[PDB]
């Protein structure tokens, strides 16, 4: 239907600026204004401020006023947000919702984007199956990467049914690692494909491992 | 001003169709006089999701959203009720003001769900020959669809205890059949996993009556 899509994520040095992007699907630029919510890691949202696409009319809430801005472009329907010198703090998913004008927000969502403060050099992952040996467990090993995510889809995306993709950890080395999963019927093994496709945006990688028995 | 939105309770956890209620109390009233509309909304947040609108007007449902689902309340107490809880509905819940300026929402809050002790289907996975290339050697132990989230895995290479050399991460209850997913894995250098010949991961859940373990043989 409608879609708010921004970017999956960006990884910024401190002091650095970054800029959210939210291109806007639709629907169609105007007639409904655009805010910026915040979520830090297991904390609720936090209201960042407003936009009238219209003619740029802005709102930010205190605490966001003097380091934050809200452009938007009228042009290609997206609209942004550019955060001034990045503190460790300001790690984050920054959210693009759509506003409606009667009953206050936020019918239609985005996707996220990510923001990571920073130093640390980016990294691509190493894909590894996890071979099977009346329902076999089969997957992936996405070891060794940073920064996060991840996006791991099986047979391109047409399974989904049983799959798990595991919550990454932080190794000593600093690097993230993940596994993917997916319990399929034993009789499948012989007949069905399956090839786990791993993205890492971060450092431009694009791998399709085909687990085997 | 700037109202405030106060959420209770912070966590709740309910049986497969037991009624659930929310509750949301702003400091300052949110119904605009002259249209006698309250400006309330109720969000669905999932793990890795961006939030979803349910109520709006403080009691009008959204389209696509099932009728278990009812907003309620005026002028400063709302609350979200849904009747035949399902394991679907287990997500954080977010109340949001839209009366003034700055928007506010709510701290959250965390619903969860009871369900029959599940154990786990234990399975075990050597590392790939194009791991080992590169002097590394990663060993994976799966706990598949289990509940409660509660469990022990032991790593035994060659029938003695792993210390140190394991790590473990757990999937987010699932939307289905509301069971848990578990992941160990055991990393060693090529040297050292070139040593032994048995590896064994052994399990302890409440599910199980005795520990379950799975086990192989290097080549």
């Amino acid at each position: 239907e409608v879609q708010l899509v921004q970017p999956g994520v960006e990884l910024r040095n401190p002091g650095a600026s970054v800029k959210v992007s939210c291109k806007a699907s639709g629907y169609i630029f105007t007639m409904n204004s655009i805010d910026w919510v915040r979520q830090a890691p297991g904390q609720g949202l936090e209201w960042m401020g407003r936009i009238d696409p219209e003619d740029g009319g802005t709102k930010y809430a205190q605490k966001f006023q003097g380091r934050v801005t809200f452009t938007a472009d009228t042009s290609t329907s997206t609209a942004y947000v550019e955060l001034n010198s990045l503190r460790s703090e300001d790690t984050a998913v920054y959210y693009c919702a759509r506003v409606d004008d009667y009953y206050l927000g936020y019918d239609y969502w985005g996707q996220g984007t990510q923001v990571t403060v920073s130093s640390a050099s980016t990294k691509g992952p190493s894909v590894f199956p996890l071979a099977p040996s009346g329902t076999a467990a089969l997957g992936c090993l996405v070891k060794d990467y940073f920064p996060e995510p991840v996006t791991v889809s099986w047979n391109s995306g047409a399974l989904t049914s049983g799959v798990h993709t595991f919550p990454a950890v932080l190794q000593s080395s600093g690097l993230y690692s993940l596994s993917s999963v997916v319990t399929v019927p034993s009789s499948s093994l012989g007949t069905q494909t399956y090839i786990c496709n791993v993205n890492h945006k971060p450092s431009n990688t694009k791998v399709d491992k085909k687990v085997e028995p | 001003l700037d109202i405030v939105m106060t959420q209770t309770p912070t966590s709740v956890t309910a049986s497969a169709g037991d009624k659930v209620t929310i509750n949301c109390k702003s400091s300052q009233s949110v119904l605009f006089s002259s249209n006698q509309k309250n400006y309330l909304a109720w969000y669905q947040q999932r793990l890795g999701q961006s939030p979803r609108l349910l109520i709006y007007w403080a009691s009008i449902r959204e389209s696509g959203v099932p009728d278990r689902f009812s907003g309620s309340g005026s002028a400063t107490d709302f609350t979200l009720t849904i009747s035949n809880f399902q394991p679907e509905d287990a997500a954080v819940y977010y109340c949001q003001q839209g009366y003034s300026f700055p928007y506010s929402f709510g701290s959250g809050t965390r619903l969860e769900i009871r369900r029959t002790v599940a154990a786990p289907s234990v399975f075990i996975f050597p590392p790939s020959d194009e791991q080992l290339k590169s002097g590394t050697a990663s060993v994976v132990c799966l706990l598949n669809n289990f509940y409660p989230r509660e469990a022990k895995v032991q790593w035994k290479v060659d029938n003695a205890l792993q210390s140190g050399n394991s790590q473990e991460s757990v999937t987010e209850q699932d939307s289905k059949d509301s069971t848990y997913s578990l992941s160990s894995t055991l990393t060693l250098s090529k040297a050292d996993y070139e040593k032994h010949k048995v590896y064994a991961c052994e399990v302890t859940h409440q599910g199980l009556s005795s520990p379950v373990t799975k086990s192989f043989n290097r080549g």
